[PDB]
């Protein structure tokens, strides 16, 4: 008499096959390379042309002396 | 009831990666009536075309008493015989969740 099935109790699991968890797609992207990308050539021109500054400064002890 | 999701990690693993599509696309093209004059029994079967298996045309025990679908895959290579077997797997989970209900006390 003491056998298996259960009155109640089930599910089931699905079949089910899906995952869009998207991720900002659709031209939202390439809109956070090209920007990041010019600011780092935007951090450029305040250093190089400062250190070409600073490279007439350390040309310029050499010519002021040598007499 | 909880096997579900480990089958949608390898979906994660392989399906939507481009690598291993690009490792198996377009390779072992075999599709004709010499794909069946061979003598091939299921997949590298159906999932490349030809409708047919021993799973509803011929019974076995209680096993038409259940409700399922059996895979088929567009062309006839082995990344269209390779996606009989996810779905193959998301059909045993339905079987499984189908047969419990339905089992009575008996003898052996």
């Amino acid at each position: 008499k003491q056998d298996m099935p259960p009155v109640g109790g089930y599910g089931p699991i699905d079949y089910k096959r899906n995952l869009p968890r998207r991720g900002l797609s659709g031209y939202s992207m390439f809109a956070v390379g090209i920007g990041a990308l010019l600011f780092g050539y935007w951090s450029m021109m305040k250093w190089n042309r400062e250190r070409r500054r600073l490279q007439i400064e350390d040309f310029e002890a050499r010519i002021a002396l040598m007499p | 009831k909880n096997f579900s999701l480990r089958i949608d990690e390898l979906e994660e693993m392989l399906t939507n990666n481009r690598i291993w599509r690009n490792r198996t696309v377009d390779i072992g093209i075999v599709t004709a009536e010499d794909a069946l004059n061979y003598g091939f029994s299921g997949v590298m079967l159906r999932g490349s075309g030809i409708q047919w298996d021993l799973r509803k045309t011929q019974p076995y025990d209680v096993y038409d008493q259940v409700e399922f679908d059996v895979p088929i895959g567009s062309r006839g290579d082995c990344y269209d015989r390779y996606l009989c077997r996810v779905e193959e797997m998301r059909q045993s989970i339905r079987i499984i969740s189908q047969c419990l209900n339905k089992m009575p006390p008996g003898e052996i």
